[PDB]
């Protein structure tokens, strides 16, 4: 079996490359963020316009909904994290705190936490209502290019340019596991499977690693795909047939066989750099984005 | 920014 991806929609106006997107839990909504400066919220499934979030200084490499669909955390250049209410467009809070710029940011699943990576090394846990930090990890050597909650909360995993995968316990901030592998080539993504045991790993070697976090022993690798040079989201597709998607520096979008790692299908049509990829809770839709040159988001819809 | 590269 394998996918049929289709273009449906491209939607433009983000005025730079576009860094990440991704759909609301309850599916009506994709967020955009940009090196722009900007949020831009678009419906899901007509691809409607529907608002532009602005405050923050200088560029958002990252953006991640709340539980409930209600809220929005940025990660900006401007070394602050802000917390959006959807419906109005506010600021509610804005985190300080990091001392370089951050790069990666998520809600656990109760919502009441962000967990934030940064260029400064740190991974930062804060809580939604008050704004404050709650704990600072010195998580790695190196940039921290993701940071990720497991499907209850308990656990953290980061990546790091350093090489290393961290799985970390939420409560106590104690590092739990680390993820080491051969020639320590740079991570730049990481996140946990939707059952929690499994973590997918993006290395700047052109390869991606599926690793049983229990084990610390890798289970699947898929290549074929470029990734040497930027951050690129990839993701456990589990609407339809079980896929791996990912961006990639040839202006493709990559779909693998979870279990043969056989690649399923390449989405054609973005003319720069697929930063990023995600995938729609309940239907079989994927939305990617790419940079400077292309600029734009777009929607494919696959039969499974 | 994500958006430069290494």
């Amino acid at each position: 079996v394998k996918p049929n991806y289709a273009l449906k929609f491209t939607l433009a106006g983000h005025t730079k490359a576009v860094s990440s997107v991704k759909f609301s839990p309850n599916g009506e909504w994709l967020a955009s963020s940009s090196a722009d400066k900007l949020i831009k919220i678009w419906g899901a499934y007509d691809g409607k316009f529907e608002k532009t979030i602005s405050g923050h200084k200088l560029g958002i490499s990252d953006v991640a909904w709340s539980s409930d669909s209600n809220l929005l955390v940025s990660a900006s250049d401007d070394k602050t994290l802000k917390i959006w209410d959807v419906s109005s467009g506010k600021c509610l809070k804005t985190l300080k705190g990091h001392s370089n710029y951050v790069f990666c940011c998520n809600f656990n699943p109760q919502s009441n936490l962000i967990v934030s990576g940064s260029f400064d090394e740190s991974v930062r846990i804060w809580d939604v209502k008050t704004g404050k930090c709650l704990k600072t990890l010195p998580a790695h050597s190196d940039p921290v290019s993701a940071v990720h909650f497991n499907r209850d909360g308990s656990l953290i995993v980061s990546s790091s340019y350093d090489g290393l995968c961290r799985i970390w316990d939420t409560a106590s901030g104690q590092c739990l596991k680390t993820l080491i592998d051969d020639d320590n080539p740079p991570v730049s993504f990481v996140k946990f499977s939707p059952n929690g045991k499994y973590i997918l790993a993006a290395t700047l070697d052109n390869t991606l690693k599926l690793w049983d976090y229990s084990k610390g022993k890798c289970l699947k690798t898929y290549t074929g795909h470029k990734n040497e040079k930027y951050c690129i989201f990839a993701n456990f597709s589990v609407t339809g047939g079980k896929w791996i998607v990912s961006g990639s520096e040839d202006n493709l979008v990559y779909i693998w066989n979870l279990q043969t790692k056989e690649i399923v299908q390449k989405l054609q049509g973005h003319t720069d750099v697929v930063i990023s990829t995600a995938c729609h809770p309940t239907e079989n839709i994927i939305a990617s984005a790419a940079l400077e040159n292309d600029k734009t988001i777009k929607l494919w819809k696959s039969d499974c | 920014m994500r958006t430069e590269p290494r």
